């Protein structure tokens, strides 16, 4: 019940979507076996002419001929099976990076946001191709250790018994001294490679904390903790390869013995001082080097298994990221098939609700709030208190436990492909994930007319500092919006979320993280847009709230607090505490 | 090929052992390919010898050749890869410690590079493929010519015409093959680099953008891209195997052109003889068993452009130029620092030993980079930093680093132990001395469950902002220096937080003076010398009281918002 064998389980059932691929290089590697010995077999022939009977080159143009295309179709079938392996692996990883991407989408930025997209890129696009070679090259060859040197023994029976039984009599030992240390040596390096990766990680650690050392002085401390580390990594590891290495230096010594065999054998045979292993006829000298040429061809399918080790090492390694990734359960927002009626502003009402996260942890505690058509509440509160996951549940990003009624009609039961259109959300971040600066504010609605795309340009104030781009409209923002500045990269998603009227409206702090004049211009445009349908803001800019009319003081996960901005900067309670707090900045 | 120069000089060490994992990839090589050519031989020769010929055949001496080439190639694999494996650990240790011994004097100028956390899983990633140099380019490529030339130099032996044509033969597809295939897949190397940094542009702009796309309905259209991305790219990666396959292919047929010419022309005389008899075999299968050298030369020779590529993009960083130069001057740390400033960005001010000055910018605007220059992370152009009546930039680094104990706004947390994120600050602090400064700082709930040996940052219990920022002031109270340089502490806490961290300050660093450059007015009453700039400009200064009785500019932050 070990977990190197539970991953290795976990790649074979991958393995059937390209069943047909490695069926056909399965096969190839049966003729590849087939090959090999009319190869030996031609050259023994010719072998036995030139040197026991003196035939002259010139009268071997048939076997030479036969020997060529031996030699000819030996590397055609090579270069196909090369080939056809590819195409299992290829087939795999599409499907693996299909299923990851699929398990990944209905999560939905809920999860996405709980690793850095660093790491996310990690798993679906190094990891996946680490399995490459574990499918296009080592299932291939596991196939090919037993269909050849099966089928070498086959040839070399009817010619010679005890040619062949030298072969035969290695192929137990050899997995026989894999039950011994082979499964505590292969498990063991799996647990090595983790190290390896640990170290890798530990290194980067140190690089990525050098300004902290060097605030310090621990420059020199911590480059002899690199060299504890690395070399406390060393001792450990080359304590068990001291072990696992044992595998190919006795796969090298039965090779070694067998080959060694075949010569003496035939070599004494042939002097006459022994007299077994042939079918009562005398040992020719074609025998003995069919039995010669086909001991390193019995062994070297064993022997290239070896080369493709760390195939399987960083095949398992991958496996183990991606079975967990795969196994973790998430609870997914239920999705229904009601739709709203009407385009109108919504009402929004809550009893004991209960946002949680995918695995399951209460991110908000009881909410009883209550937003009727066309009005515009405030979320406010401390970092942590659970007002961002409040605008996730509405968007439908986190599910919930309680009541979320929508113009009365549940949330669960509101189909989330009509639902989000009616809403727009321009979040704390811009996140423009487009390709130009056109093609971001048109996300919602791609066809529009040239003039309604200048009316929200206009509005959103993104036309003004459009000159200053070196293509204006349509210059690109490459990756995570570098071209342009947070401070006018959040006017895009504002001009992204006006394009079209929705009937909810959410801000998530948008002039957070703002210059001044950005920051200006981004609440002037989301002040007077708020106005249109049902908003509902989460801000720290308490001293702007006097015209909204609800405000919600949220701590814990729990609205303690309500009421407008005039009632509640007097009152003394939270909110004149978290006011107080944000007049003291400059 | 130049490139690795500087990193072919660090084999210098250990170059014992690695030049021993490529002998024994050598005699390994030499014993399997002596193994079969003394085998092929004695079948041929006893069998020439025949019945009549038992006697005075001579059999043990190849008996001992058996024997000998046997334990050469048993003991040989196992030892190359022990001894291959363990240079290889010892030269990525080395060329960690090179690396991060280079990145360091240049870290906060040096490595202002585009996207720092991708930079360094870069030079991480890079390191890792130097570490392949060896066992992956240099231990085949040099095994294969050495096995080629002692081949051919003791084949010659027999006969010359002979062994120039197999050793020939031999290395014509080492030295030419090679390049003809690394030059053959460039271009399809080069738009699968493309395509691979392509896929995974629209990946991360698709996953974290998932929230903005589900919204606005355009995740499915995003994907559609994302997947005729990866079309395009697994038709890149199919042309680099069709590649692959040919050149394993054509492997097979030159190791069947040599196999042929040897059944040809050695039937025509090996030597001098008419009819060579058992010396036609020696040659015949010592080209069937010399071709497994030239196995990994196609493939070593084109991951050199991988570790090439490596090579310049590590020079590119480590051969840069640090901009602070420390004299090396051994001096004494004193136990009061009275900082003094001239003309610097500019601006100048006075802080006399003792007393706790505070620096109030306009929100980020400002920026302040006094807090950089005055630990050298730059030369300041403008003026001059002198560090109790002695310039800054006369004093060693070793003693500047002691009398200047910053807390930054980002604090790291260095995925250890959380004693290893105290001893970071003052090395030779006792257990019981470090878990006071941890109590005393409101660091309790640390101490829960085996805190001091609970691993904190990567592996878990990570740290939240509050208790982040508290245990930046446990470095700098630990790392006892005259001078204490705050960076915009009590940022982005809580108002209960932020006033018990401003009352930690005042108590705790009751004889050491502080430099604290902030945006928030709370607690600057028990500061003296309040400092109020703007864009790098002194606009006023003087105590709290003072500078509300001025009516000046720090009265009207006080009036409102
Ligand atoms: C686990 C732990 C480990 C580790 C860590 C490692 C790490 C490493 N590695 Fe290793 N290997 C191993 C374990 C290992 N390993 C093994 C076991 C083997 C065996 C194989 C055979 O069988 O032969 C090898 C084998 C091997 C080889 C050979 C292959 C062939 O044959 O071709 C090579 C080249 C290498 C490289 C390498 C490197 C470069 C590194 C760095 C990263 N490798
Ligand atoms: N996807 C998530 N999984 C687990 N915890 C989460 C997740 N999203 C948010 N949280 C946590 O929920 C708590 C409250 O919600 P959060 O959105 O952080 O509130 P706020 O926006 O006020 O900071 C915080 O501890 C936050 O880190
Ligand atoms: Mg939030």
């Amino acid at each position: 019940k070990s977990r190197q064998k539970e991953l290795t389980r976990w790649l074979k059932q991958q393995s059937v979507i390209s069943q047909r691929w490695l069926n056909i290089s399965r096969l190839l590697g049966f003729v590849s076996g087939i090959l090999i010995i009319a190869q030996a077999w031609f050259m023994a022939r010719i072998l036995q002419h030139m040197i026991m009977e003196n035939i002259p080159r010139e009268a071997l143009l048939l076997p030479f001929t036969l020997l060529v295309l031996t030699f000819v179709l030996r590397a055609w079938v090579v270069w196909l099976r090369e080939r056809v392996g590819y195409h299992a692996g290829q087939h795999i990883r599409f499907a693996i990076r299909r299923q990851v991407l699929d398990r990944l989408q209905q999560a939905g930025p809920a999860w996405i946001q709980g690793k850095p997209a660093g790491s996310w890129a990690t798993l679906v696009l190094e990891q996946i191709d680490d399995m490459h070679d574990y499918y296009a090259r080592y299932l291939p060859q596991m196939a090919l250790a037993v269909s050849v040197p099966l089928l070498i023994v086959v040839a070399i029976f009817p010619s010679n018994w005890a040619a062949a039984l030298i072969l035969l009599g290695t192929a137990p030992l050899i997995p026989l001294f894999m039950a011994l240390v082979g499964m505590g040596a292969a498990d063991a390096n799996r647990r090595n490679f983790l190290a390896l990766a640990r170290l890798s990680g530990h290194f980067l650690d140190r690089l990525r904390g050098m300004e902290t050392l060097r605030i310090f002085g621990r420059g020199e401390a911590e480059i002899e903790s690199i060299r504890s580390a690395s070399e406390d990594f060393r001792q450990r590891t080359m304590e068990v390869l001291r072990l696992a290495f044992l595998s190919s230096g006795i796969l090298e010594f039965f090779t070694s013995l067998s080959i060694a065999l075949v010569a003496v054998y035939f070599g004494f045979s042939y002097l006459g001082e022994l007299d077994f292993g042939h079918y009562d006829t005398g040992v020719t000298l074609a025998a003995g080097f069919l039995a010669l040429i086909l001991a390193p061809e019995f062994f070297q399918p064993l022997r290239d298994l070896g080369t493709f080790y760390h195939a399987k090492a960083q095949a398992v390694g991958a496996a183990d990221s991606l079975k967990t990734f795969m196994e973790t359960p998430l609870a997914h927002p239920q999705r229904g098939e009601a739709e709203l009626a009407s385009t109108d502003p919504v009402t929004i009402e809550a009893e004991e609700l209960f946002i949680t996260s995918p695995e399951g942890k209460t991110l908000a505690g009881p909410l009883n709030f209550t937003l009727p058509a066309g009005q515009r509440a405030v979320l406010v509160g401390r970092s942590g208190s659970g007002k961002s996951s409040l605008l996730n549940a509405l968007s439908g990003f986190l599910s919930y436990q309680g009541s979320l009624r929508i113009n009365g009609i549940e949330l669960r039961d509101l189909s989330p492909e009509s639902w989000r259109k009616h809403l727009s959300w321009v979040g704390q971040n811009p996140q423009l994930p487009a390709a130009t600066l056109r093609d971001n504010v048109l996300l919602a609605r791609p066809d529009a007319s040239e003039q309604e795309l200048q009316a929200a340009l206009d509005n959103a104030w993104v036309s003004e500092f459009l000159p200053l781009l070196p293509q204006g409209v349509d210059t690109p923002v490459g990756d995570q919006a570098a071209r342009l500045s947070v401070g006018q990269a959040q006017r895009v998603a504002v001009a992204r979320a006006l394009l079209n009227p929705c009937s909810l409206l959410l801000l998530d702090e948008p002039a957070a993280s703002l210059d001044a004049h950005s920051e200006q211009r981004v609440m002037e445009a989301l002040n007077a847009a708020s106005l249109r349908q049902t908003t509902l803001m989460v801000t720290h800019q308490l001293e702007d709230l006097a015209d909204w009319d609800v405000i919600w003081v949220m701590q814990d996960g729990r609205i303690i607090e309500q009421g407008r901005y005039a009632e509640l900067s007097v009152a003394g309670g939270p909110f004149a505490t978290l006011l107080a707090h944000r007049q003291e900045e400059i | 090929m130049r490139a690795l120069l500087p990193y072919l000089a660090l084999y210098k060490r250990h170059k014992w052992m690695l030049s021993l994992g490529i002998v024994l990839a050598i005699v390994t090589l030499l014993a399997s390919i002596g193994l079969l050519t003394l085998s092929g031989w004695f079948l041929s020769a006893s069998a020439v010898a025949g019945v009549a010929g038992l006697y005075s055949f001579n059999y043990m001496l190849p008996a001992a050749g058996v024997r000998g080439a046997a334990i050469t190639r048993t003991a040989g694999r196992y030892f190359e890869r022990l001894v291959s494996h363990d240079a290889t650990f010892r030269v990525l240790q080395h060329l960690r410690i090179y690396t991060f011994s280079k990145l360091l004097p240049l870290s906060p100028a040096g490595l202002a590079r585009y996207r720092q956390g991708e930079l360094l899983n870069r030079v991480v990633a890079d390191v890792d493929t130097l570490d392949h140099l060896y066992l992956r380019v240099i231990s085949p490529l040099v095994g294969a010519f050495v096995v080629i030339m002692v081949v051919t130099i003791g084949l010659s032996f027999l006969d010359f015409t002979l062994a120039f044509t197999l050793g020939g033969i031999m290395l014509l597809t080492l030295f030419l093959m090679p390049p003809l295939f690394y030059r053959a897949g460039k271009s399809t190397g080069q738009n699968l680099t493309h395509l691979r940094g392509q896929y995974r542009q629209q990946l991360t702009a698709w996953l974290q953008g998932q929230a903005e796309l589900t919204i606005f309905g355009a995740s499915d259209r995003y994907r559609t891209q994302l997947e005729n991305t990866e079309i395009q790219w697994l038709e890149a990666q199919r042309r680099q195997s069709e590649l692959t396959a040919l050149s394993q292919a054509i492997m097979l047929l030159i190791g069947a052109l040599a196999v042929i010419l040897m059944l040809w022309m050695a039937s025509g005389g090996v030597g001098g003889n008419a009819q060579p008899g058992a010396l036609i075999a020696l040659f015949v299968f010592c080209a069937l068993a010399a071709f497994e050298a030239l196995a990994p030369v196609t493939g070593a020779f084109q991951h050199l452009g991988q570790v090439i590529a490596s090579a310049v993009r590590i020079s590119d960083l480590t051969d840069q130029k640090p901009e602070v130069t420390f004299p090396d001057t051994q001096t004494r740390v004193a136990d009061r620092v009275s900082l003094t400033l001239r003309d610097v960005q500019g601006i100048s001010l006075q802080v006399n030993a003792g007393e706790h000055i505070a620096i109030l910018g306009r929100t980020g605007c400002g920026k302040s980079t006094l807090l950089q220059q005055l630990t050298r992370a730059w030369d300041p152009q403008q003026g001059e930093i002198l560090l109790n009546d002695s310039p800054i930039a006369s004093l060693n680094e070793a003693a500047l680093r002691q009398t200047i104990s910053v807390v930054p706004q980002r604090v790291h947390l260095f995925s250890a132990t959380l004693r290893d994120n105290l001893l970071l600050a003052s090395p030779g602090s006792s257990d019981e001395a470090l878990s006071e400064i941890l109590r005393r700082v409101g660091l309790e709930k640390l101490l829960e469950d085996a805190g001091l040996n609970s691993w904190l940052g990567e592996g878990g219990r990570q740290l939240s902002g509050g208790e982040l920022r508290r245990l930046a002031i446990a470095r700098a109270l630990l790392h006892d220096a005259p001078l204490v340089l705050l960076d915009e502490p009590t940022e982005g806490l809580d108002a209960t937080t932020e006033s018990q961290i401003l009352e930690l300050l005042a108590e705790m660093m009751r004889e050491k003076t502080v430099l604290m450059v902030t945006h928030r007015l709370r607690g600057l009453s028990r500061f003296q010398q309040i400092i109020v700039m703007d864009n790098g400009q002194i606009i006023e200064q003087g105590t709290h009281a003072e500078l509300l009785a001025r009516q000046g500019r720090y009265y009207q932050f006080k009036q409102g918002l």
